[PDB]
Formats: structure tokens, sequence, C-alpha cells
């Protein structure tokens, strides 16, 4: 899915913990 | 009238579409999706992500625009 890979590449700054 | 700015969330999701373009050109292939999403790890396989490039470039031109990482991230179609 391009929605699941859009959160996966929404990574642009960082992630967290 | 104060002045409402449109720039912070627009430069966040378009800045990530700039992570797609390694040589800086504005349109991409299969490996750019996987590559910068590869830095994280990614839940999907390369077979599921090849089905995605065939879905959105239906006609088969070559490379995708700002509207695919931006336009699939924004609009969620309900079932």
């Amino acid at each position: 899915n391009w929605k699941l890979l859009a959160k996966g590449l929404l990574i642009r700054e960082r992630l967290k913990r | 009238t104060q002045k409402m700015s449109e720039k912070d969330t627009k430069e966040e999701i378009l800045k990530a579409f700039k992570l797609f373009d390694d040589d800086e050109t504005g349109k991409i292939s299969f490996k750019n999706l996987k590559r910068v999403a590869k830095e994280l790890g990614e839940n999907l396989t390369d077979e599921e992500l090849q089905e995605m490039i065939d879905e959105a470039d239906r006609d088969g031109d070559g490379e995708v625009s700002e509207q695919e990482f931006l336009r699939i991230m924004k609009k969620t179609s309900l079932y």
C-alpha cells in the first residue's frame, strides 16, 4: 500500500523511541 | 486581519518527497521509495511495493510526481 509506505517515508525528520 | 501562513506542514511532506530525489529532479522510481524508507526498515516487501508502482503509474509513463507521496498521504479513501 502507498498509504503504509507514505507513513514509512513520512519519517522525514526522525522517529522517537 | 492578522495573516495566516501556509508553509510548515507543506515543507514537511514535500521535504520528504525531496528525500526521494537523490540527484534533485522532482520525479522518481521504485528504489527511491524503498531507499530512504529503507533507512527506517519498512513493514512492506519489495513484491507489495512493485504492485504499488504499477497501481499509480497505470498507463506506464516512467516516474511519479509530488501528488503520489503528498496525495496518497493526505486523502484516505474509506473502503
